[PDB]
């Protein structure tokens, strides 16, 4: 029983920790989203077999770029997340992500998740970011992104209604196993 | 609705917190005492640093933080913060030395199967196996980076004007902590590249970290007033000088230490150069490098380590600031946020002795 280290980064407010929050304890966090995720360890079963699972938040660490990789070493697979809702953190990937990543840990697993997917659909949603001269990223935009990064594979969920939350983890263990 | 989230966000820094201390707790109780029969006391100091203390400050701030969110209105809770921030800069440490140890663990384990098993005792008893040391060394560069975001959304939710402004003051506190802890690893780091540099270098006259932050280093060919022809050196720049050395095997002999207060830059195959001349001097330098885009390299960090020398503003309101290595935690003078790193972490005004960070030397009030 191997403990699978998984760590999930991108920009501060994609929602990182409330997709860990919502998968680890399944229900969404509520109107209230916890501002804090703290390691976590549990069984899950992926395709027949038991696997420990490890999952690390990065929240908090994003602007500091000494500390930033204390997190990385050791690293069985990276989830690298950006917001459908925010084309900011999608150039954030190629601009500042995936090549930090990369240069830690040259052999490790990328995952490219598209978080938010609840909220491009959204009318409201829509509404303000045509009101700051933006679009929500498309699923064709998103799988070219995972393919110019070379990510394993790309992914879309939401924290809220927990759509292809289950996927993202089981495809993070997948890509280790 | 924002006053609910106000309440359940004050409930979080609290109960995190409480999380927290007991984890550190747990390392020391489950993982140090046991391990204190196995390690040396050189590894027990290499593997858990600071931690000791770390539990000893959190311990207090816990009892504090309790104390101010029982208050009426929580009002006190961001004098707890702004009260701790300098105690937290026991993170420095911590954050610059957490590899070291992680890598250090990593090799007494592998190397003794009785530290590997105790240490898999040690997991089972503190957690039930969810976790290893290895794991929870880390924890501690994970909280301190927290307090930022917990009063950032505490700011958001609560509708009290008041409460926000100081809430600020404390949101500002642990954004200047953060950038601490991140500025004491980066000299640590520089620190190690200039031991290093060091160690190869005959003939210094001081210290090297005197001479500031290395910029570039490099082979080039120089011309002096008292040898006229292309000499082949090797040159170590810094922000005070540059390093001029004769290559003697796989160290480096110093022959010349151009002092960057005085000297100032003047714009095939090692024809690219530029004069390094004093004011009014009868000393001047040609440099030559290989290549343009080496020159190029060069002119850029020369104008970096003058920049330094010489910062805008330097002498703006009658003050007379130059760089200067704090020995211990202080303010800048203009916007009262810490001075951070270990060495030449920002300015000292000759005059008055006000410190100030680079950027702030104009905002400084008059001398
Ligand atoms: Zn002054
Ligand atoms: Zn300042």
């Amino acid at each position: 029983m191997q403990a699978i280290k998984c760590v999930v980064v991108g920009d501060g407010a994609v929602g990182k920790t409330c997709l860990l929050i919502s998968y680890t304890t399944n229900a969404f966090p509520g109107e209230y989203i916890p501002t804090v995720f703290d390691n976590y360890s549990a069984n899950v079963m992926v395709d027949g077999k038991p696997v420990n699972l490890g999952l690390w938040d990065t929240a908090g660490q994003e602007d500091y770029d000494r500390l930033r990789p204390l997190s990385y070493p050791q690293t069985d697979v990276f989830l690298i997340c950006f917001s459908l809702v925010s084309p900011a953190s999608f150039e954030n990937v190629r601009a500042k992500w995936y090549p930090e990543v990369r240069h830690h840990c040259p052999n490790t697993p990328i995952i490219l998740v598209g978080t938010k997917l609840d909220l491009r659909d959204d009318k409201d949603t829509i509404e303000k970011l045509k009101e700051k001269k933006l679009t929500p990223i498309t699923y064709p935009q998103g799988l070219a992104m995972a393919k110019e990064i070379g990510a394993v594979k790309y992914l879309e969920c939401s924290a809220l209604t927990q759509r292809g939350l289950k996927t993202v983890f089981d495809e993070a263990i997948r890509a280790v196993l | 609705t924002e006053y609910d989230k106000r309440c359940c966000c004050l409930r979080e820094i609290q109960q995190t917190e409480e999380k927290y201390t007991d984890t550190l707790g747990s390392i020391q109780q489950h993982f140090m005492k046991p391990l204190q029969r196995f390690l040396k006391p050189q590894d027990m100091e290499t593997i858990f640093v600071n931690i000791e203390e770390l539990f000893s400050v959190h311990t207090h701030f816990l009892k504090e933080l309790k104390d101010a969110l029982a208050g009426p209105g929580a009002t006190t809770l961001y004098q707890v913060f702004i009260k701790y921030k300098e105690r937290f800069l026991v993170y420095g440490r911590y954050c610059s030395q957490v590899e070291s140890a992680s890598k250090h663990l990593d090799q007494v384990a592998t190397a003794r199967e009785d530290v590997q098993m105790k240490l898999e005792e040690c997991s089972q008893r503190a957690n039930n196996g969810r976790f290893t040391l290895r794991d929870l060394l880390m924890v501690p560069m994970q909280r301190v980076l927290k307090y930022h975001l917990l009063l950032q959304e505490l700011v958001k939710h609560t509708q009290d004007a008041t409460e926000k402004e100081n809430l600020r003051l404390a949101l500002d506190a642990m954004r200047d902590l953060a950038q601490c802890v991140n500025e004491v690893k980066r000299d640590n780091e520089t620190l190690r590249q200039i031991t290093n540099f060091q160690l190869s270098i005959e003939n210094l006259d001081q210290s090297l970290a005197n001479y500031g932050r290395p910029k570039i280093d490099g082979e080039l060919k120089i011309t002096s007033v008292e040898r006229r022809s292309k000499t082949d050196r090797y040159a170590f720049l810094l922000d005070k000088a540059l390093l001029i050395c004769k290559r003697r095997g796989d160290s480096y002999d110093l022959k010349a230490s151009v002092n960057l207060h005085s000297f100032q830059v003047r714009d095939k195959k090692w024809s690219h150069m530029f004069l390094l001349i004093e004011d009014q001097g009868a000393q001047g330098y040609e440099l030559f490098f290989k290549t343009r885009e080496l020159k190029k390299k060069w002119m850029e960090q020369f104008e970096m380590a003058i920049s330094n020398i010489y910062p805008e503003n330097a002498t703006a309101n009658g003050h007379d600031f130059q760089m200067f290595s704090f020995e211990e935690t202080t303010s800048c003078k203009a916007c009262q946020m810490l001075l951070r790193g270990t060495f030449y972490q920002g300015y000292r005004c000759y005059r008055c002795r006000a410190p100030a960070h680079k950027e702030c030397l104009g905002r400084v009030p008059p001398c």
